């Protein structure tokens, strides 16, 4: 996260950490939605380009983390993956369109203070508040900056989701419904942006109508980090919302 | 860079 | 979950985060 601030204690207890084995190092981030499972971003699991294409037992999550490096003992749980599930129509080829997957644990993770799911948007809440202008919250362990360097706790940073057409002309890769943009425009003053390793963490709202937050996106793309003219690109979750519930209806 | 997790949750 | 999106250090105390309230602020309809 570039232009953030450390997390308050209990701040994001959705917060998910995916941890490679060995050798053991942060891949992403990602948000839990249930006791047994994760919602994180397709690129994390899956990126060709990269040679990236990871199976369950490559990978571990941690759940109520704070420090990005420290064991975070009675505290955070790290859980084993029974099945990740990516989206059919995934697009790494060209503009990671459906950028959006699916961990279920091996075993339910017990809430706490520090670890408690986050809310999934209805149609209704999307519409209300998924408005250019509009500011939504996004927390990970990712990179300070673009060129460096890593935090030692959880970084936080609220930003405005972006009118379409800005979206659009910010950049040349071929942006979808399936993506939302958000970041502060060079004139506002204010940045702030993810990074590296921020990717598949959630991009949060808080309702107004219930006081509940929502995940209405997940870090996805950017070019660069906090560039000028530039912005940060989501997966957009309640477009992609049938999908979820057809996973986790079916298994 | 990272601390060392408990070795139950590699096994 | 019927609790979700309902922290435990936060909400469920009815205690506020420190920039919350710029989110709150930003949501500029139904108000
Ligand atoms: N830049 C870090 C960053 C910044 C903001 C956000 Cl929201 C996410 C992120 C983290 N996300 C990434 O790194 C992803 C992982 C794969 C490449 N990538 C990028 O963002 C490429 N630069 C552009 C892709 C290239 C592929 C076509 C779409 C465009
Ligand atoms: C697009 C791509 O490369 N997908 C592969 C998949 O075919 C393979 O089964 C998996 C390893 O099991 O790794 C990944
Ligand atoms: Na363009
Ligand atoms: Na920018």
């Amino acid at each position: 996260i570039v232009e953030g601030s450390d997390a308050e204690i209990g701040m994001s207890p959705w917060q998910v950490m995916l941890f490679r084995k060995s050798p053991q190092e942060l891949l992403c981030g990602a948000s839990l939605i249930s006791d047994r499972w994760v919602l994180t971003a397709a690129h994390c699991l899956l990126y060709p380009p990269w040679d990236k294409n990871f199976t369950e037992n490559d990978l571990l999550v941690r759940i109520g983390k704070h420090s990005r490096t420290r064991y975070e003992r009675n505290i955070e749980k790290i859980s084993m993956l029974e099945k990740i599930y990516i989206h059919p129509r995934y697009n790494w080829r060209e503009n990671l369109d459906r950028d959006i997957a699916l961990m279920k644990l091996k075993k339910p993770v017990a809430f706490s203070d520090y670890i408690h799911p986050v809310c999934l948007p209805d149609r209704e809440t999307a519409a209300s508040l998924l408005q250019a202008g509009y500011k939504g919250r996004v927390t990970g362990w990712g990179n300070l900056k673009e060129t460096w360097g890593q935090p030692s706790v959880l970084q936080v940073v609220n930003l405005p989701i972006v009118e379409r057409p800005v979206c659009k002309d910010s950049t040349r890769i071929r942006i979808t419904d399936n993506m939302f943009c958000a970041g502060y425009k060079p004139d506002e003053g204010k940045r702030g942006d993810a990074c590296e390793g921020d990717s598949g963490g959630p991009f949060v709202m808080k309702s107004p109508f219930n006081n509940r937050w929502y995940q209405m996106g997940i870090v996805s793309w950017g070019e660069g980090c906090d560039r000028d003219g530039k912005y940060g690109f989501y997966t957009h979750v309640f477009r992609l919302k049938k999908w979820i519930q057809k996973v986790i209806d079916q298994f | 860079d990272f601390e060392e997790i408990p070795e139950e949750y590699l096994q | 979950e019927a609790d979700c999106g309902l922290r435990p250090l936060f909400e469920k105390k009815s205690l506020e985060d420190k920039t919350e309230r710029e989110l709150l602020e930003s949501y500029i309809d139904g108000r």
